[PDB]
C-alpha cells in the first residue's frame, strides 16, 4: 500500500472504469520502454529543470508516441505532484497491479528443464484452481540450482512457491539428522 | 460486501483494508475469525478508531494479535460493539465482547446495548446531593462519600487499594438493596479471583442459584491486549448504565484500575499514527476521561454511586492521569507511602484526601468542627515532623509537644482494621460507625484520653476497645 | 566407533522421508540492518512464525506493513544474502518440553548449552500460551518456603503468589534468589533459573553452585549470554515460563527465578526501537508493560480441576541509584503479587537478606504461608514497621519512655534476629521457633547483640535434645501447646546454657 | 577479486556503498574504499559495513578520516571480516585500528591474522576457578577483591582518578604476576597513551630492541579517531586477548579504558545510520555491543583473560545506562566518588558501591570477609549519619555515634593509599601494602590501638605502620 | 507518505486535471478521525472558517493544507 502502489491503483481503476485497460496496459510497456534509459528519466527526476519545459517534453513524447490520454494524464499528474521521481518502481508495480486488477496471477515456474507447453497449461488449471484468479501468467526459466523437479512461485510476488528439485535432499538432510 | 482485507498488522494494531463500497464508520467492532495456530475456528474481534485512507481502517483488536495474518477476512457488525446486558448478565464473569468466561452456561444474549454511547447531559443528571457512610473509619470521617457521587481511590504504588475495595464492596453490597456490578479493568487476575472467591464465600454471587446476585462481575485481562482494556471498562460502564437507565435503580460500581484503562489508551495509541503527549500517555487522555466520568453519572432516572481506584505511577500528583482524573473526581482519598510504611491503613492521606461532601451544613457542624480540628493538628504535624527529625521533639516547644502525640495517636487511631486484611494483620477486622468515631475523636483532639499510650490506638476499630487495649498494655508493662 | 553401524539408521531415516506436498509462505529479504530483516514479498505469514533463512539463523516475525514483514534475527545473521528465499516454518515459535531438561543449562531455542547431550522432547508447546483462566483458578492458599528468614516471617511467598524481588543492583538479588531455589530440596519443586543478559561467568558461577548443593539435578536454568541477539535476550523468559507451564500442566508445583527483568526490557526496546515501532515513555516502547503482563500471568497456581500445581514467580527487576520511579520498576509493581526491596543501605548495614518492611510488601498474606507462624507471629509484621519508625524516632532519644523503650529495645532485638548468616536455609520450623522466641520475650532480659549465638545454641539444643517437636509440627502445620511446651522448655534448658555462659 | 564497485553515498563519516546486484557482501564484513587523496590514491579508506540497505547497497561505516573521498569511488570488497595482525608481532608494537604499526616501526608480519570478531566463547569453555590475586592497593583488597580472569570495572566520571589508576595498577601488574598483558586504549588521550608507552618504555617491560620478548601489546586507539574507529579497536584489542588466551594459553591482562568512548561512538554512528534514539542520548543497541565486549571477555580454560576496564561516568550518573549495563556486565565494581576527590584522597573510592561477589567468605577467607564486613558497616553507618551531621553539626551525637563517626573516617583517611606512578603528580612517593597490612590496619583500627593519633595520621600512607611513624614525626613536631 | 495519499481524489484529477484551474466550491472528506478530519477542497476557506459537515457535526478547520484541509 505504498504511494507508488496506489498510484498505480489510481491508474489501473481510472483505466477500468473508462474501458482503456489493455490500451494503458501496452502504454505502460511502451512507457516503462522510454523510461529505461536514464537520460529522460533523470531529466524528469531532476527537479532543478523548469517544470513547464518539463511537461512540454512530456506532452511532445506523448504526441509523438502515440499514448493513451489517461495515462497522459496521469503523467502530467505525476510531474505537477512531484512524485515522477519514483516513476521506476511507479511502473514496475503498475503492471503488477494491473495484473491484480484483470486477475492475471503471474506465477514463476522456474525448474532446470524447459518444460511441456502441455504441462505449463496443465499447472496453470492447478493453480487457477488453487487460486481462483482469472489468468495465470506462467512464467519459466531454466534454473541450474534446481536438480530436476518443478519449481513454482506463485501468489503476489514470490510468496507461495513449492519446489520437487532440491527440496527432496533438503527434506533428506533436515530430517536425518533429527 | 463487507469482507476486506487486514493490510499491516503491527502489535493489536489492524491496518484493515476495505473495497471501495463500503467503509464503515468509527468504533465497529469487527471480528476476523475461523483461523488460529490449530486450524482452530478462533474469532478475534477488533475494533476501529482511526480510518487512514483509500477506504482502508487501522482497527485495535480486543483479543491476542496470534492467530491472524494479513490478508485476511473481517466481518464487520455494521455496528458499533453491543455488550449483552440485563438481569441474565449478573451474577457470571463476562468478557469485553461480553463472552461469559465464566466457563460454564453462557447468559441470555438477547438484550446487548451498544458499548459506546452518549453521556447523560446534566439535565438528566440528578443534582440531588447526598451523605454516604461507608463503616470504614478515616473515610467516613474526613473523606465522607456521596450515595450516588463519583468516588475515587488515588492509590500508590500497590498499597491499600485493592484491600480497600475488597473491603468496602463487602461493607456496602450487603448494604445497598440496588444492583451493583464490579469493573475488573487491567485488574490483576489472581487477586480479582480472590475476590470473586469472595464473592462466592459471602454469597453475594450466590453460587448455587445465580441471576438473584445484585452483583455483577466483568472483567478484562492484564495479559489481554491493550485493545481490550481500552474498552473493557466501556463494557463495565454499559452495563451500569442499562442498569441506570432500564433497569434504573441504585448502582454500584467499582473499576480497577482506571489507570489501566488510561495507560492501554496511551499504549494503542502511540501504535497507530498518533504523537505522544506529556508524560504517560496519549493525547486523547482528557476525552477519555470525559467519556467516563460524564458516562457514570447519578441520573434523575436513576442513581448510580461509581468506585473507583486510580494508580497513579511514581506515586505522585503532578503526574497527567491523575491531574484529570481529580479533575473528574468528587470523593477523592488519596493513599501514602509514608503511612503505608508506617503500617497505618488504609494509608490515606488525609491532608490531601477531601470530598465535595464535607461542608459542614450537610455532614452535622460538630462533625464539621471534629473534621477540620483533625486535619489541622494533623497538617501540622506532618508540618513539624521535618523539624522535629532534626532537632528533637522534647527541645520542639510544648504547645506543639502536646499536639504532635495527639495527631500522632490519631492517624493510628485511624488506622483501623478490615474483615478482609486479618490475613495481614492478624486481628479479625471491625465495622465501626460514625458516631464512634467522632466520639473517639472527640476524645483525642480535646485531650481526653492523652493519658493513653499511643499503640493502644494502633489498629483499633473502637474507642472504647481502645481503652481496653490501653488498660491491657498497662497490665503488661506491669506483668 | 567409525563408519561402522550408523548406515542402518541412515537408511532408515532415508527412506521414509516425507515428499510433501507442502506449499508455504517464502519471503525474498530485502532489508537486513542490525538484527533485524525487513523481508520484501512473504505475504501470508504468521505473526510470531519462525522464519527460516539461507543460513539457520531463524527469525520471529513480529511487525508487518502491506510490504514488509518486521523480521527479527533470532541468532545473528551474519551473512545474509539480499533477496534471498527467507520462507516461514508455518509453526508460531513451539518450544519442546521433557522431564530430561532437569538439569542442562538450555538456551532460549530449547537448545542445550549444557553440553550434555541434546534432549529427546515430544510435546511442542506455544511461546504465547495464555494466561489460566479466571474461575478456572484457586486462592493462594498454600505456603511455599524461601530459607531465608525475613520474607517467610514478615513477607511470605506461596505456591502460585508471584512475590517480585526487586533492588538496586550489587546487593544479593541473584544471591538470595539461588538460596530460595535451592532451600527447595524435598518439597517437590521444579526451580527455572532463567538468566537473563549478564555474565556467563556468573551463571557458571551459579550452576557451580547449584551442582556444589546438589540443587541442579531438578532446576532448568535457560542462560542468556549478553552476547545473544536482543530478540533472544528477551524472548528466553517466555521459553521458561513455557517450559515451566509443561510442568505445572501435570499436576507439578514449580518456581521460576527470571534474572533478570530489566535486561528483557531492555533488549526488547532494542527490537522494537530497530523495528521502527515508535518507542513510549523514557524512551522505551510502551507495551513493556504487555510484555511483562503476559509474562507473568502465565504465572500463576492451578486448582483440583486441573492439577492444583503452581507457578509461584520471582522476576528480579533492577533499579539504577534505589529508585521505585524508573518505568520498569513501575509497570512490574503494579503487574506483580506484591514486591520486596533490597536497599543497599540494609545490604551494607549488616541486615543480610536487606528487605526493609517499610517499603517491602506481599500482597496476599498469610494465606501463602503456614498456620503455625500464622498463629504465632501475624502480628510481628506491622510490629516491625512500628519499630523501624519508632526507631527513626528515637533519633530523639533523651527521655523516652519506658513503655517505648521496651518497644524499642523489643523491635530491635527482633530486627537482630531478622539476622541470618550466608546460605543458611534455616528449616522452617526452626523459623517458628526463632519468631516465638521473639514474641514471647524471652530475649527481652537476655543479651541484644548475643543474639545470634543464643539463636544458634537454641537451635542446636531443640535439634538435638526435643526434634519430636518439628516433625510433629510439620506434620500439624499449627502452633499448639505441645510446641508451646518443647519450645518453652528447650528456652530455659538453653537460657541457663548461655546465662552460663 | 571480490565484487568492485562504487560507493553511492557519504554521510559525514557513514557511507553508503551500492554494488552489483548478483552478490552483496555480508554483514560486519570489511572492504577498503581506494577513493582518492592530495598526493597518491592510497588505500587509507578502510571501511565496514553495517547495513545491507535496499537497492543492492550497503550502508557501512568508516574507519579513518572520510574528507577527499567521493561517492563513485572504486570500492573493493576484501569479502572478508576485518582481518588483523596477531602473535608475537603485535608485542611491544604499539598498533592502530586496523592493526598497522603507527609506532613508526616495520610492518608486522602477517603471517598470522585473525578476524576483527567472532562468536561469543562457549557455556563450557568458562572457567570455574573464582581467581583472587592481589593489586597492592589497600582500599581495592580490603573491599573489592578483583576476580582475576573476570571482569574489573573502573567507574567515576572525568578527573576522579581513574587513569591514573590505571597507570597504578598497570605499574604493578606489568612486572608482576600474568603472562602477556595487552592495553587497549578505547578513546584515550594520545599524549597519555604514549605517556604510559613510554613509562613501559623506561620501565623496560616492553623492549626498545629485540621488541618480540615485551608480553605487551599496546594497541591504543586514539581519542582524535574517528567514530568507526573508536567503535573498532576494543574489538581489535580484545581479539588481541582472545588470541592470546587461545594461542599462547595465557593468563592475559587486558588493560582498557574507557568503553564509555566506545559505546558513545556506537551512538554518534547510529545516530548518523538513522536507527531510531534510546534512553538519554545513547544508540538503542548499547545492550547488545556492551554484551559483546563483555561476553568475549572471559577466563578460559586455559586463559584467565583479566580485563581492567574503566567505564567514563558521564556527569556522574549512575542511573544512566552507560554504567546500566557494564555495572550488571562485570565483577569488580570501582566507582570513583567525585567528592571524595573534591575532599582530597586520591584514589577517591567509596566503599558502599565500589564491591564484587570476590568479597565472600569461602573465597577470601571468613577473616577477611569479616575484615571487609566490619569496614563496611562502619562506613554505611558513616553515610546514614554524614547527612543529617553535615546540617546541625557534629555534637548532637551519642558519644558512640561520635566514637563510630571517628573510627569511620579512620578508615577513610587511612584508605589514602599513597601510589607510586603518582610523586610525580602530587610529591610523595608511593608506598605498596599487602594482605598482611590489609587485616592488621584494619585490626588496629577497629580494635582501638590506633585510637587516639589525629585524622592526618593516618593520611596519605599506606601501611599502618608508616602511620605509626608518621604520627611519631607529628607528635614530635608541635 | 504524500498528502492525499487515497488514488480517489487523484482518480478524479487524473480524470479532470486537462485545465489550469481548482476545486473551491465544497470538497469531500479525505482523512477522519478521534474527532479530527483531514479534507479535501473547497479551496478558498478562511483559516478558521466554519465546515459544514455532513451530517452537520460541524467543525473548525486550521490545518490547511495544500491537497488536505484539517
Ligand atoms: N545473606 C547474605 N549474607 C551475606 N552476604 C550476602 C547475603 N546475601 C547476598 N549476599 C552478597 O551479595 C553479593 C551480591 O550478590 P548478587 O550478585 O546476587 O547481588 P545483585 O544485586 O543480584 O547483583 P547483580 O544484580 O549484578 O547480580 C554477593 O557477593 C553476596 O556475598
Ligand atoms: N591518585 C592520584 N593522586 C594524585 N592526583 C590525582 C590522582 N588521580 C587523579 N589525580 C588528579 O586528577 C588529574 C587527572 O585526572 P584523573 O586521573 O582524576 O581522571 P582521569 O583518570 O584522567 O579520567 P579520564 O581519563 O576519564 O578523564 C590530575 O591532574 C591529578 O592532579
Ligand atoms: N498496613 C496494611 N494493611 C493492610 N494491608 C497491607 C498493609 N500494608 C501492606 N498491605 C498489603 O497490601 C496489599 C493491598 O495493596 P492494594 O494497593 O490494595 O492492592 P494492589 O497491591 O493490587 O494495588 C494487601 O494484599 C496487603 O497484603
Amino acid at each position: 500500500d505504498s504511494t507508488a502502489s496506489r498510484y498505480a491503483s489510481a491508474l489501473a481503476d481510472v483505466a477500468d472504469v473508462t474501458g482503456t485497460l489493455e490500451a494503458t496496459n501496452s502504454d505502460v510497456e511502451k512507457l516503462i520502454r522510454i523510461f529505461s534509459e536514464e537520460p529522460v528519466y533523470y531529466f524528469f527526476a531532476n527537479p532543478v529543470i523548469s517544470i513547464d519545459n518539463k511537461r512540454s517534453v512530456l506532452d511532445e513524447i506523448i504526441t509523438t508516441s502515440g499514448l493513451q490520454p489517461h495515462t497522459a494524464n496521469f503523467i502530467n499528474i505525476l510531474i505537477d505532484s512531484e512524485r515522477i521521481n519514483l516513476v521506476k518502481e511507479i511502473l514496475n508495480e503498475f503492471e503488477d497491479v494491473f495484473n491484480k486488477i484483470t486477475g492475471t496471477e503471474v506465477a514463476v515456474v522456474t525448474s532446470v528443464v524447459k518444460l511441456e507447453n502441455d504441462h505449463l497449461a496443465q499447472i496453470a488449471k492447478g493453480v487457477q484452481k488453487i487460486t481462483g484468479a482469472k489468468n495465470v501468467r506462467i512464467k519459466t526459466v531454466i534454473d541450474p540450482s534446481l536438480v530436476a523437479g518443478f519449481t513454482i512461485r506463485y501468489g503476489n510476488e514470490g510468496s507461495k512457491l513449492v519446489d520437487m528439485s532440491v527440496k527432496k535432499q533438503l527434506e533428506e538432510i533436515a530430517a536425518q539428522l533429527e | 460486501k463487507n469482507l476486506g482485507r487486514i493490510a499491516q498488522i503491527i502489535g493489536p494494531v489492524l491496518d484493515v483494508a476495505f473495497p471501495p463500497g463500503k467503509m464503515p464508520n468509527i468504533y465497529n467492532a469487527l471480528i476476523v475469525k475461523g483461523r488460529d495456530t490449530a486450524g482452530q475456528p478462533m474469532n478475534v474481534t477488533c475494533e476501529v478508531q482511526q480510518l487512514l485512507g483509500n477506504n482502508r481502517v487501522r482497527a485495535v483488536a480486543m483479543s491476542a494479535t496470534d492467530g491472524l495474518t494479513r490478508g485476511m477476512e473481517v466481518i464487520d457488525t455494521g455496528a458499533p460493539l453491543s455488550v449483552p446486558v440485563g438481569g441474565a448478565t449478573l451474577g457470571r464473569i463476562f468478557n469485553v465482547l461480553g463472552e461469559p468466561v465464566d466457563n460454564l452456561g453462557p447468559v441470555d444474549t438477547r438484550t446487548t446495548s451498544p458499548i459506546h454511547r452518549s453521556a447523560p447531559a446534566f439535565t438528566q443528571l440528578d443534582t440531588k446531593l447526598s451523605i454516604f457512610e461507608t463503616g470504614i473509619k478515616v473515610v467516613d470521617l474526613l473523606a465522607p462519600y456521596r450515595r450516588g457521587g463519583k468516588i475515587g481511590l488515588f492509590g500508590g504504588a500497590g498499597v491499600g487499594k485493592t484491600v480497600l475495595i475488597m473491603e468496602l464492596i463487602n461493607n456496602i453490597a450487603k448494604a445497598h438493596g440496588g444492583v451493583s456490578v464490579f469493573g475488573g479493568v487491567g485488574e490483576r487476575t489472581r487477586e480479582g479471583n480472590d475476590l470473586y472467591m469472595e464473592m462466592k464465600e459471602s454469597g453475594v454471587i450466590n453460587e448455587q442459584n445465580i441471576a438473584e446476585s445484585k452483583v455483577a462481575l466483568v472483567y478484562g485481562q492484564m495479559n489481554e491486549p491493550p485493545g481490550a482494556r481500552m474498552r473493557v471498562g466501556l463494557t463495565a460502564l454499559t452495563m451500569a448504565e442499562y442498569f441506570r437507565d432500564v433497569n434504573e435503580q441504585d448502582v454500584l460500581l467499582f473499576i480497577d484500575n482506571i489507570f489501566r484503562f488510561v495507560q492501554a489508551g496511551s499504549e494503542v495509541s502511540a501504535l497507530l499514527g498518533r504523537m505522544p503527549s506529556a508524560v504517560g500517555y496519549q493525547p486523547t487522555l482528557s476525552t477519555e476521561m470525559g467519556s467516563l466520568q460524564e458516562r457514570i453519572t447519578s441520573t434523575k432516572e436513576g442513581s448510580i454511586t461509581s468506585i473507583q481506584a486510580v494508580y497513579v505511577p511514581a506515586d505522585d500528583l503532578t503526574d497527567p492521569a491523575p491531574a484529570t482524573t481529580f479533575a473528574h473526581l468528587d470523593a477523592t482519598t488519596v493513599l501514602s507511602r509514608g503511612l503505608a510504611a508506617k503500617g497505618i491503613y488504609p494509608a490515606v492521606d488525609p491532608l490531601d484526601s477531601t470530598s465535595t461532601m464535607l461542608q459542614p451544613r450537610i455532614v452535622g457542624e460538630e462533625h464539621y468542627e471534629i473534621a477540620q480540628r483533625v486535619k489541622e493538628t494533623l497538617q501540622r504535624y506532618k508540618e513539624l515532623q521535618d523539624i522535629i527529625a532534626i532537632l528533637g521533639l522534647d527541645e520542639l516547644s510544648e504547645e506543639d509537644r502536646l499536639t504532635v502525640a495527639r495527631a500522632r495517636k490519631i492517624e493510628r487511631f485511624l488506622s483501623q482494621p478490615f474483615f478482609v486484611a486479618e490475613v495481614f494483620t492478624g486481628s479479625p477486622g471491625k465495622y465501626v460507625g460514625l458516631a464512634e468515631t467522632i466520639r473517639g475523636f472527640q476524645l483525642i483532639l480535646s485531650g481526653e484520653l492523652d493519658s493513653l499510650p499511643e499503640q493502644a490506638f494502633y489498629l483499633v476499630g473502637n474507642i472504647d476497645e481502645a481503652t481496653a487495649k490501653a488498660m491491657n498494655l498497662e497490665m503488661e508493662s506491669k506483668l | 566407533i567409525r563408519a561402522d553401524e550408523i548406515s542402518k539408521i541412515i537408511r532408515e531415516r532415508i527412506e521414509g522421508y516425507n515428499r510433501e506436498v507442502k506449499v508455504v509462505n517464502t519471503g525474498t529479504v530485502l532489508q537486513v540492518g542490525d538484527g533485524i530483516a525487513r523481508i520484501h514479498g512473504l505475504d501470508e505469514v504468521m505473526a510470531g512464525e519462525l522464519v527460516e533463512f539461507e543460513e539457520g539463523t531463524i527469525g520471529i516475525a513480529l511487525n508487518l506493513e502491506s510490504n514488509n514483514v518486521g523480521v527479527v534475527l533470532m541468532g545473528d545473521g551474519l551473512m545474509i544474502q539480499e533477496g534471498s528465499s527467507v520462507k516461514a516454518t508455518g509453526r508460531i515459535a513451539q518450544i519442546p518440553v521433557s522431564e530430561a531438561y532437569l538439569g542442562r543449562v538450555i538456551n532460549a531455542l530449547a537448545k542445550p548449552i549444557d553440553g550434555r547431550g541434546e534432549i529427546t522432547a515430544s510435546e511442542s508447546r506455544l511461546i504465547e500460551s495464555p494466561a489460566p483462566g479466571i474461575m478456572s483458578r484457586r486462592s493462594v492458599y498454600e505456603p511455599l518456603q524461601t530459607g531465608l528468614i525475613a520474607i517467610d516471617a514478615m513477607i511470605p511467598v506461596g505456591r502460585g503468589q508471584r512475590e517480585l524481588i526487586i533492588g538496586d543492583r550489587q546487593t544479593g538479588k541473584t544471591a538470595v534468589a539461588t538460596d530460595t531455589i535451592l532451600n527447595q530440596q524435598g518439597q517437590n519443586v521444579i526451580c527455572v533459573y532463567v538468566a537473563i543478559g549478564q555474565k556467563a561467568s556468573s551463571v557458571a558461577q551459579v550452576v557451580t553452585n547449584f551442582q556444589e548443593r546438589g540443587a541442579m539435578e531438578y532446576t532448568i536454568v535457560v542462560a542468556e549470554t549478553a552476547d545473544s541477539p536482543a530478540t533472544l535476550q528477551y524472548l528466553a523468559p517466555y521459553t521458561g515460563a513455557a517450559l515451566a507451564e509443561y510442568f505445572m500442566y501435570r499436576e507439578r508445583h514449580t518456581l521460576i527465578i527470571y534474572d533478570d527483568l530489566s535486561k528483557q526490557a531492555q533488549a526488547y526496546r532494542q527490537m522494537s526501537l530497530l523495528l521502527r515501532r515508535p518507542p513510549g515513555r523514557e524512551a522505551y516502547p510502551g507495551d513493556v508493560f504487555y510484555l511483562h503482563s503476559r509474562l507473568l500471568e502465565r504465572a500463576a497456581k492451578l486448582s483440583s480441576l486441573l492439577g492444583e500445581g503452581s507457578m509461584t514467580a520471582l522476576p528480579i527487576v533492577e533499579t539504577q541509584a534505589g529508585d521505585v520511579s524508573a518505568y520498569i520498576p513501575t509497570n512490574v509493581i503494579s503487574i506483580t503479587d506484591g514486591q520486596i526491596f533490597l536497599s543497599a543501605d540494609l545490604f551494607n548495614a549488616g541486615i543480610r537478606p536487606a528487605i526493609n518492611v517499610g517499603i517491602s510488601v506481599s500482597r496476599v498474606g498469610s494465606a501463602a504461608q503456614i498456620k503455625a507462624m500464622k498463629k504465632v507471629a501475624g502480628k510481628l509484621k506491622l510490629e516491625l514497621a512500628q519499630f523501624a519508625e519508632l526507631e527513626a524516632f528515637a533519633q530523639f532519644a533523651s527521655d523516652l519512655d519506658k513503655a517505648t523503650q521496651n518497644q524499642l529495645a523489643r523491635g530491635q532485638r527482633l530486627r537482630e534476629l531478622l539476622k541470618q548468616p550466608q546460605s543458611a536455609p534455616l528449616t522452617v520450623e526452626e523459623q517458628v521457633m526463632t519468631i516465638y522466641t521473639g514474641t514471647n520475650g524471652y530475649l527481652d532480659s537476655l543479651e541484644l547483640d548475643q543474639v545470634r549465638k543464643y539463636l544458634v545454641e537454641l537451635r542446636t539444643y531443640v535439634k538435638t535434645n526435643k526434634p519430636e517437636f518439628q516433625e510433629i509440627i510439620s506434620s500439624t502445620k499449627t502452633f499448639t501447646e505441645e510446641a508451646e511446651a518443647l519450645l518453652k522448655e528447650a528456652i530455659q534448658e538453653q537460657m541457663e546454657r548461655f546465662l552460663l555462659q
